[PDB]
DNA sequence: TTTGACCTTCGTGACCTA
DNA sequence: TTAGGTCACGAAGGTCAA
């Protein structure tokens, strides 16, 4: 897409885009596990730690928001269904 | 390396290397906020043969190395 | 009544297929 | 292109035999 390789949450390098923001491959993984489990994180803070390479596991509240405000959409995030289903349909044309 | 009692460390904890002892040491510690005196000058040596020589020195020193009290849940 | 070796969870993220 | 799946690793918890 040509826009810069890091993560618009931790400053990481990122891999790409993913549930729509510029992400590294970290909070990505969070960023769903996030809204699939639909945690409740709360910040020790006053709402409103740095996320950084290196400290972002420090305060989740603060990096799933920051996540969200980057833009990420729980919308890419594809249902438990869709998944079952795909997952069938490919594996039933493995049929040799 | 266990950057309290030196000991082997089973790996950070509380945001410090650290031996198994000085982990359970420290959460015991908060969990229950036990309070310790110093039976002499504060400043006593700790290593694994004598990291139970004084409570007050063992815990005081884990925070002088930073292990953080909020880690502990 | 404290210890601390051991064990139980579970969130992480680097990698990978598609 | 990105999605989900892996899964080997922490790091927090806990258990109980001394
Ligand atoms: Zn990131
Ligand atoms: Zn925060
Ligand atoms: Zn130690
Ligand atoms: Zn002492």
């Amino acid at each position: 897409r040509n826009v810069p390789r890091i993560c618009g949450v931790c400053g990481d390098r990122a891999t790409g885009f993913h549930f729509n923001a510029m992400t590294c491959e970290g909070c990505k993984g969070f960023f769903r596990r996030s809204m699939k489990r639909k945690a409740l994180f709360t910040c020790a803070a006053n709402g409103d730690c740095r996320i950084t390479k290196d400290n972002r596991r420090a305060c989740q509240a603060c990096r799933l928001k920051r996540c969200v405000d980057i833009g990420m959409m729980k919308e890419f995030i594809l249902t438990d269904e869709e998944v079952q289903r795909k997952r069938e349909m490919i594996l039933k044309r493995k049929e040799e | 390396i266990c950057a309290i009692c030196g000991d082997r460390s089973s790996g950070k904890h509380y945001g410090v290397y650290s031996c198994e002892g000085c982990k359970g040491f420290f959460k015991r510690t908060v969990r229950k906020d036990l309070t310790y005196t110093c039976r002499d000058n504060k400043d006593c040596l700790i290593d694994k043969r004598q990291r139970n020589r004084c409570q007050y020195c063992r815990y005081q020193k884990c925070l002088a190395m930073g292990m953080k009290r909020e880690a502990v849940q």
